[PDB]
RNA sequence: CGGUAGGGGAGCGUUCCGUGUUAGGGAGAAACGCGUGCGUGAGCCGCGUUGGACGAAGCGGAAGCGAGAAUGUCGGCUUG
RNA sequence: GGCCAGUGAGACGAUGGGGGAUAAGCUUCAUCGUCGAGAGGGAAACAGCCCGGAUCACCAGCUAAGGCCCCUAAAUGACC
RNA sequence: AGGGUGAAAAGAACCCCCAUCGGGGAGUGAAAUAGAACAUGAAACCGUAAGCUCUCAAGCAGUGGGAGGGGGACCAGACCCUGACCGCGUGCCUGUUGAAGAAUGAGCCGGCGACUCAUAGGCAGUGGCUUGGUUAAGGGAACCCACCGGAGCCGUAGCGA
RNA sequence: UCAAACGAGGAAAGGCUUACGGUGGAUACCUAGGCACCCAGAGACGAGGAAGGGCGUAUUAAUCGACGAAAUGCUUCGGG
């Protein structure tokens, strides 16, 4: 359980990129949605 | 004879030997005393 | 420095997470003022509403300090730097202490303007160079 | 007294500033920017010596390699009977060289050393 | 130049944790010179020494160092003072017309010290005036210029004779 | 461990001209 | 501003013995301003400062009331060290040190220690 | 003319002191960073759109004098 | 002789033996070789086996031990 | 445990973002990249931009050779950066007969951190006197010191209890 | 046009180098504060209420110093 050692800024630049790169595909979606939420007739949002 | 220009004959004063500076310098690591015993370990040592 | 271009906006050490604002600052990079506008109005961050705030108050701020417009005018680097982190000594169990660090921001935001020349043709002339000094301000490639 | 220095910040950025492009730790990271250092200097040494001896192989395959082009089997030793026999006091394996610098000079040294 | 050593500082004489059961050093002092708060090793105690010289070797000094003051044109010599109203400006106006530059860092003694050369001349920084109740090596070995008297050159060779 | 270096005492040489070899040709 | 200060023997403050009184002309001697005649106005004892009027210009940015209105710029002096000044006679325009005459009464006055007229101003 | 424990000889560097209110230095000292330079090496010398007031060499002396290790130790910052 | 150190836990290999079970990379001795304190080459790797004693440089040549089908330098060499 | 903006608070009038904190202009200043977390600011650490390059690859991360590519260049053959691939290379210290060791130690970076001082004996090297050598305590223009101060010490004769 | 051969050229996190930044407070220059000697002097004070404290005193916050219901001070004699 407990580590032998520790990681590189190799590795862990790799991980921690993982994650923002995680967060990089969730917002394509929120600029679809705040595309949607433009002029248009859509049922959502009162 | 100035304050500048005095310097005492070689072998006059040597340099006092330094110890656990470096093992290029002669006496480094142990300082010249082996590896353990009496007389690596710091006291009064043996009685003469 | 680019010949009076950008627009250089810092910030405070503002009581968040460094990493976190680093994913929403890595969202916005290179994309302009108009699409951060939307993004940043409906991310589902909390980093998000400071780093809105303070490209708001950058773009007012180009608009403001310069005469730019606000559709012109995309993000440049966005870079997010360490804080102060204070240390907040948290008991646990079995008589143990823990450090638990509050971690702090540091937000330079640089935006950028388009004033272009927009040159007719690309040939080469190799002739007053103190006009060449004036004619050439941003481009690519650069060749001796 | 107190005797606060700075030597040792240039002692260490001396082999600091030679330990560029080890990738990673060992690039960085002072506690083994100085065994970097160390094993790099004697990486030095073998390899220099046995660049010496390495060379050497390379030569003799090569010339070797370009004498079995001949189809008839005249092997590499037998290039070495012919080549103290007919007195030439030592080419120095340099005609390994320009047996690719000069592929018809060397045809000219084999068929100088067949007759 | 003194330093407290492990023995006086105000730290603790305490076992801080005990021996065994924490991974962490021995450390059995919290004034332990290993630690930066207090407590040090091998550092000056104030000592007041006694470095003998020996006598004939030092009155040897003193004849050499003055010995090798005369001949390269480093001494000019004067004989006497009288200087009523003694008031500065006679004194580097001699110092001037004996050759003597007043910035030059000379050395001179005189006889008995009178009083009005004492009070002329120790305003001058690159001078001091001697004496041999006062007769030094180390001021006289600065051997820019450096003068003497007819009672000190007669009691300088009634000393140091042969 | 022994830190020496070693300078190798070298000699640029620019060369001017080959002669005195119209002896056994030996062309191919 | 600890490092900075009044040192208090005994509660009070050290103050510094100077040469330079309310009323009289003043020259500034070296540091910046060289050589413009000037009254001086307030006095500074403890930093051995004195201001000196019209001369030292320090613009300075003042939040005026507390509606947030007209936040006047108010261009006013500061402090010069008293050893940066002497005194002026306008019958003799030089700038000369000081010298304290004791005259054929009991009073002690000061002297311009080049010309011969006093600095000294009486009661009014 | 390999070398451990070890012994001897010769040197570099550091801060202070004598020369020294030294030469030099807001026309940029120390620092920090740099080298197509020189040394057997410890290191020197030179260059810096950084920095802003001190301080060399030579000839000498004295050390709280040289760091990669002590489950060292004190601050800073990582890993997970 | 003067001053002045370490070392006094050894290991394997050949020979001469004792203990053992002529078992142990076992234990104790006696002469020698190596390692210790010895790099390089051969031994696939591999302290003690063989050659061999590294001041340094060369994109020099000849060899010892050992090898010459390929990986991997040199003979798919010759004759019994 | 926590010192040092400037020379002088001259500590930012006014405009914009704005609930503040903060930020940008403008103004002070020689310096505002000296802005109150404020003097030089290094390493570990976190980043961003530019050049080369990695997704059939086994490696104490090097080193020798160097494909391809990039940069300024002037002794344009040189220099620096990247690294297709091949050979070779069992971290450092401690301490053992023997450690890459799966024996110990260290997360990392920077500082602090260890044969030193007093007084004696002995020997060596350099001196000063050999009309034998040398002073201690003490006195001294505050200290050091010139000059005294021959008390003592050492060598001059040994043998024996 | 088809078949066969090769796998270039731009291709991602990242790796290296370089440049610019942020945390950090080593280095350099200081000081506002300490340490040790030498020369003198003093080791005094207190029932005439001490060393040390508590509370309080200024026109108006807190803290320190001074002071004590005569309180951010008073009388007399001198200096200024």
């Amino acid at each position: 359980a407990v580590p032998k050692k520790r990681t590189s800024i190799y590795k862990k630049r790799i991980r921690k990129n993982i994650w923002k790169k995680k967060g990089y595909w969730a917002a394509l979606k929120a600029f679809s949605l705040a595309k949607s939420l433009s002029t248009g007739n859509s049922k959502s949002f009162f | 004879f100035r304050l500048d220009n005095l310097g005492p004959q070689p072998g006059s004063r040597k340099k006092g030997k330094r110890k656990g500076r470096g093992h290029a310098a002669g006496q480094g690591g142990s300082c010249g005393f082996g590896m353990r015993g009496q007389k690596s370990r710091s006291g009064p040592g043996i009685m003469r | 420095p680019g010949k009076c271009d950008e627009i250089t906006t810092r910030g405070y050490s503002i009581s968040m997470s460094v990493d976190k604002a680093r994913r929403v600052i890595d969202q916005i990079r290179g994309r302009s003022y108009a699409e951060t506008l939307m993004i940043l109005e409906l991310m589902p961050y909390r980093a998000c509403y400071p780093i809105f705030k303070l490209i708001y108050s950058a773009a007012a701020n180009a608009s403001h300090n310069k005469q730019f417009n606000k559709a012109n005018l995309i993000i440049s680097k966005a870079e997010v730097n360490k804080g102060i982190t204070l240390k907040k000594v948290k008991p646990r169990a079995r008589g143990r202490s823990y450090m638990i660090k509050r971690p702090t921001c540091h937000i330079t935001i640089v935006l950028r303007d388009i004033t272009h020349f927009d040159s007719y043709d690309k040939f080469l002339e190799s002739l007053t160079p103190k006009k060449l000094i004036a004619l050439l301000g941003l481009m690519s490639t650069g060749r001796r | 007294r107190v005797k606060r220095g700075y030597i040792a910040r240039r002692r260490r950025k001396k082999i600091r500033f030679f330990a560029s492009s080890f990738r990673g730790a060992h690039s960085r990271l002072t506690r083994t920017i100085a065994q970097q250092k160390i094993r790099a200097l004697v990486s030095a040494h073998r390899d220099r010596d046995r660049q010496k001896r390495d060379f050497r192989r390379l030569w003799i395959t090569r010339i070797n390699a370009a004498i079995r082009e001949r189809g008839v089997y005249y092997n590499y030793s037998k290039f070495i009977h012919d080549l103290y026999k007919r007195q030439l006091l030592l080419n120095r394996k340099i005609l390994a060289q320009i047996a690719i610098l000069n592929p018809n000079c060397i045809y000219m040294i084999y068929n100088e050393i067949i007759k | 130049a003194s330093t407290l050593t492990r023995a006086e500082v105000r730290g603790g004489g305490r076992k801080p944790y005990p021996q065994k059961k924490t991974g962490r050093a021995r450390r059995g002092s919290q004034g332990s010179p290993l630690r930066p708060g207090g407590g040090v090793i091998f550092g000056p105690k104030p000592r007041d020494w006694t470095i003998k010289m020996n006598k004939k070797e030092r009155r040897l000094a003193l004849s050499t160092a003055i010995a090798s003051a005369v001949g390269n044109s480093f001494v000019v010599e004067e004989f006497a003072e009288n200087f009523e109203k003694p008031k500065t400006k006679d004194f580097i106006a001699a110092m001037q017309r004996w050759g003597l530059d007043p910035a030059e860092k000379s050395l001179f003694f005189l006889m008995d010290l009178v009083e009005n050369v004492e009070k002329s001349g120790r305003n001058i920084r690159t001078l001091k005036l001697l004496t041999p109740r006062s007769l030094n090596l180390f001021d006289v070995l600065n051997a820019e210029k450096l003068v003497f008297t007819e009672g000190t050159i007669q009691y300088l060779n009634q000393r140091y004779g042969v | 461990r022994r830190n020496i270096g070693h300078r190798q005492p070298i000699t640029r040489i620019k060369i001017t001209g080959i002669t005195g070899y119209e002896d056994y040709p030996a062309s191919t | 501003r600890w490092e900075r200060k009044d040192c208090k023997p005994n509660s009070l403050p050290k103050l510094h013995k100077r040469h330079v009184k309310v009323g009289d002309t003043v020259k500034v001697i070296s540091g910046g301003e060289k050589g413009k005649i000037g009254e001086i106005s307030k006095i500074h004892k403890h930093n051995s400062t004195v201001i000196i009027k019209d001369l030292n210009f320090k613009t300075k940015h003042v939040k005026s009331k507390e509606e947030g209105e007209q936040g006047q710029i108010i261009k006013i002096e500061a402090a010069i060290h008293s050893s940066n000044v002497m005194l002026i006679l306008k019958e003799q325009e030089v700038a000369d040190r000081v010298g304290h005459k004791i005259l054929e009464d009991v009073r002690k006055v000061r002297y311009l220690i080049k010309t011969g007229e006093i600095v000294d101003t009486p009661d009014r």
